[PDB]
């Protein structure tokens, strides 16, 4: 059938058996750093499989009331593995991605979820004189997440879902790369992006590159008596990571 | 036999995610487990084995 | 559950949190309590060195 | 005389066997012997089940 | 020769075969190599299963039985020995051989015959060398009833003389049985009415091995004894079994007393 | 084969080639012949360095360590031998092979085993001939506890049964080891928390050797003691050390005492 | 000249303008492990110019009434650098060394110390009742000393140089590999040491390859009013390191 | 049977050895090896040294 894969990086490996596909962003599939396209002398490390692999970002619970979720990358990274300790003790990266969202639940069950990789994401704030604070954008490991209705705080993150977050429609998000988990077909999506930044590498805890979104565009919504806990689980893994201009550890 | 120079490590079993299951069959369900040698496999120097013993001949 | 066919299944069920460890034991075959009165622990107990891969196939 | 090869340790090596009895039940044990089948015991199935295709279609 | 499967290198991989996968609702179990559920490299293995063979792991000699005997009758030992050869007195060489339904074998049977003076109220003691006589009569023979009767003269029955300080007496005893294959588990009767002995008992008739001393007796007396000692030779074994679980009861039965599957743990997590 | 080097003539010489001057800063020590600071004759020289290898070096048997034995239990010697194996115990065979820091080789065990009788009361004694059984347990398996268990069967531990009288009895024991050397010093730890056992007894788990009477006990009773000699073969060492200064303390350590580099002298200038 | 080296490995460099040759311990220059004398299955990293690099350990004092130093390796370098941080999480590993000894020194000065790298070098106890605690033992960059005359503690390891803490001759260290800095010809020694061990890769935490010692052979000396202070300095560079068997942060 | 030269004195000479066994660790020692290498102990620097030049130039 074509509702089986299997993707191995590293020592990890993930296996579905209700899928659709596998969306490559853009069409270009994550690889090294070229010598033509280059513009740092130095030799990159290249960790390969130590980097490369599937990493598991915490759960968050798909409630009925819930309006979505957010993880910016790679700062959500920033504490995993090996990962993390090669965007301390260096002054670039680049890396790839293989997002792949994953939501089983019953047949008796409803529900569809958007799973979407913004490249570039800005968010707005809930006061115009002020630009978000750093803890509101990202939560690391942990999600940030969309609330229903307008927020109101002074530099909390401007959060409806409406405007996504950065004062576009929602519906819109759709030339971005995306599929939807809905659960009556697959339970499943898979998003490999490529390195997408207008400059060849660029330091790791600076500037996020994108901002995975997951959106329930449908309620979900069963009769009771059924789970009434289904948990969505985000797994990312580095494709193709190389890393340059060693320094001294931290990010101060 | 159990020697702490030449320890083999650990086996453990996590929840994914969870059993998900509707509500007219049984949240209780059960895993397995079966062991078999893979075809790069070998022994050496025999021994007898401590799991059998005798006081005396069987009559 | 030694002398009744407990012994060989471990429930696992629906949690309403995540649920933790289903189990975990230290690996190293005729020498552990759960591997070795099987036949990888059984033929092994035989001998006394083994070495290669070996392989669980849950269900 | 039967000239036959040694166990050998993998990084002469002969020795010489003479059967000196009329029955070939006083002859010394075989040990040389390394054959094996394990796909008896291990893949009993009729059917050829391909290691990389699931097993139940 | 016999030699190891080489692990051979793969890289990753994101396609649509499921090595890992498999369905144990069938006798045939997962081939799967480590080389199909990490990437690995190339490794060049060595290992020999050559100790593993059916002809090293059964070709090792192994006690069978101790049988007692005197020459003067110290406490009930008689002036000769019998015992009715079975491989079930012992409980290691048993439990080998109960591990596979059928064998076929060539043994060597050796002898390890030793002796000790008896508490004796005799004085100025001194004996000759023992000679010792190892008589074997195949089942339906003349049995003897006493150290010198006329079955000793071993007119056609297979029979060893040995003498004390000599290495121990070895033979060679051919694959010797009714059957195809000696049997090592029965089901069925003796009789065709399901009455009578049940199990490997039944089909079990070996013969009998007797000994005495050859010398006449000495004021003194002695007490020998003998050991018996199997070595298994150019074996075939069909049928696997798994090993015993149990200790045995009864060396004509499988009797067997209820027992734990394994030892303790304080919990399904242990480190 | 191996001979030495030649000497070789050479004339007076007023050059401005020096051999005698050397740096010794590195570690290239000086190669100089003594044709390069005196003139010497052509000496043809069929000396060989045939006894200085490794493998006559180390290839002569030496004692390892006696056990004491007895039929009676004498003072304290029980009834078997008990004997875990290592080559720490003397400071003959120890010494030798603490000059390297890695061998691998193949033993020859050869045992050779004497007894003498006891001091006791009884009378009008005699013993036939001993028979003695010296088994090696590899590690983990079961030990025994008495005289008369099951763990003599011997059912595929290896084993020895020799009488007295004849020539002493020996065997090979291939290259055995985890490694590819043996250790003869190990700078780690047991653990990774660096506790536990230090040094090489760490590393040292080679089994056991244990040894009886297979006779029953007579009334005078014996005293047997076995000594075992291992004698290397086909041996290769690898990283040489500077022999010991100091004598050994421990069996398990390499603990030592301060003491003197070397003998007094009365003065700098001596006859 | 032939006093003149330089030797270049990552990113660091170290020249000498005295300097007498480079010992290659044994003769074998260090390489990675080859596959027919490999026995780990499963592919080793090998972090490359991220880890070969000269590491520099904490300078000692020579006085003049010491009586040497020893640093056990690779326990000096446990907390230096990304080599540190790749025997924390790998149950394997193996490299080869280039200590560079350096010790300049007048031309008034005098002097001579014996720079020698022993294989397996398992250390005394002042008691032979007990083996020594690993305080003792090692000090990681900074360098446990020995002591002219006998010491007695308990644990404490016997110091005592004229057995060297190992009970042999102190002059007979010398078919270990080695050379001298004798302070009115060269000024540093080079030992390229190979890895040693009776099995491929071992445990780095658990294991000590070999332990570097410094003797004075000759004592510090010079005419009043010069300088009093001059230290010796070892730096230490790993050679084709390579690491295998990932597993989590730590050594409990 | 392999046949080679005994330990001869300077200014027959056979032996015949047969191995008996199915180890070659049960083979009589080696003592006919007289290999050495002296260079890597002796001499384990880096760039050779020349004898007749001084070392440090």
């Amino acid at each position: 059938s074509d509702r089986v894969r299997s993707i191995t990086l590293g020592n990890s490996t993930i296996t579905t058996q209700e899928c659709a596909n596998v969306v490559v962003g853009y069409g270009v599939w994550p690889d090294y750093l070229s010598d033509e396209e280059a513009t740092a002398e130095d030799q990159p490390t290249q960790p390969d499989v130590a980097t490369c692999r599937f990493y598991t970002l915490n759960s968050v619970k798909w409630e009925m009331q819930s309006a979505g979720w957010w993880w910016k990358f790679p700062d959500a990274l920033s504490e995993m593995g090996l990962f993390g300790q090669n965007m301390q003790y260096h002054y670039l990266g680049r890396s790839g991605y293989t997002i792949h969202v994953q939501c089983n639940a019953s047949k008796f069950h409803q529900g569809c979820l958007l799973v979407v990789c913004v490249p570039e994401a800005e968010m707005g704030c809930t006061n115009a004189e002020n630009a978000p604070t750093y803890g509101d954008l990202c939560g690391g490991e942990t999600a940030k997440q969309f609330e229903q209705n307008a927020v109101t705080g002074e530099t909390a993150v401007q959060t409806a879902v409406c405007n996504a977050g950065m004062g576009v429609g929602v519906g819109n998000l759709t030339i971005y790369p995306h599929q939807w988990i809905n659960l009556r077909t697959n339970n499943s999506a898979t998003i490999v992006m490529p390195y997408i930044n207008s400059v060849p590498m660029d330091n790791m805890f600076r500037h996020n590159n994108f901002t995975l979104m997951i959106i329930p565009f449908a309620p979900l919504d069963y009769v009771t008596g059924a789970s009434s806990y289904i948990p969505i689980t985000v797994t990312v893994a580095p494709m193709s990571a190389e890393y340059n201009g060693l320094r001294l550890a931290g990010h101060q | 036999v159990d020697d702490k120079y030449t320890a083999s490590g650990f086996i453990s079993c996590w929840y994914q995610t969870n059993v998900i299951v509707p509500a007219e069959a049984q949240k209780s369900c059960y895993i397995m487990c079966f062991v078999s040698a893979c075809n790069d496999f070998s022994v050496r120097m025999l021994r007898d084995t401590q799991f059998i013993k005798q006081d005396t001949f069987y009559q | 559950n030694l002398k009744t066919m407990e012994a060989y299944r471990v429930q696992v069920r629906s949690t309403d949190e995540m649920g933790g460890q289903i189990f975990g034991f230290p690996l190293q075959p005729g020498a552990s309590s759960v591997l070795q009165r099987t036949l990888l622990g059984e033929i092994l107990n035989y001998y006394t060195h083994w070495s290669g891969s070996l392989k669980l196939t849950f269900v | 005389a039967q000239v036959s090869t040694q166990k050998t340790g993998a990084h002469i090596i002969h020795y010489t066997n003479i059967n000196y009895y009329k029955d070939a039940a006083s002859n010394s044990a075989n040990r040389q012997d390394f054959t094996q089948d394990p796909s008896k015991f291990t893949e009993p199935v009729k059917d050829v089940m391909i290691k990389s295709l699931p097993a139940l279609n | 020769m016999g030699r190891v499967a080489d692990t051979i290198a793969r890289g990753p991989s994101n396609s649509e075969q499921i090595p890992a996968l498999t369905a144990v609702e069938t006798g045939h179990t997962s081939q799967v190599d480590p080389s199909d559920t990490m990437q690995t490299r190339h490794v060049h293995n060595y290992h020999s299963r050559s100790e593993s063979s059916i002809e090293n792991f059964l070709c090792r000699s192994a006690c069978v039985i101790y049988i007692k005997y005197s020459s003067a009758e110290s406490n009930n030992l008689k002036r000769y020995a019998e015992w009715v050869i079975n491989t079930r007195q012992v409980a290691q060489l048993r439990r080998k051989m109960e591990m596979f339904t059928y064998i076929r074998c060539d043994m060597e049977l050796t002898f390890v015959i030793t002796s000790h003076q008896e508490m004796s109220t005799a004085t100025n003691s001194d004996v000759p060398v023992q000679t010792h006589q190892i008589m074997y009569v195949p089942p339906g023979g003349p049995v003897p009833t006493s150290v010198n009767d006329y079955v000793w003269q071993t007119s056609t029955n297979p029979s060893i003389f040995w003498t004390e300080g000599n290495a121990p007496p070895r033979m060679s005893i051919p694959f010797m049985s009714i059957g195809n294959a000696y049997t090592m588990f029965y089901d069925g009767w003796s009789n065709f009415s399901r009455d009578g002995i049940y199990g490997y008992n039944s089909l079990n008739n070996m013969g009998t091995i007797y000994a005495r001393h050859v010398n006449d007796s000495s004021p003194g007396g002695l007490t020998s004894t003998i050991r018996i000692y199997f070595k298994p030779k150019h074996v075939k074994a069909y049928v696997p079994r798994p090993p015993r679980l149990c200790q045995y009861k009864k060396a004509k039965n499988v009797n067997f007393d209820v027992e734990a599957v394994t030892t303790e743990r304080a919990s399904l997590v242990t480190t």
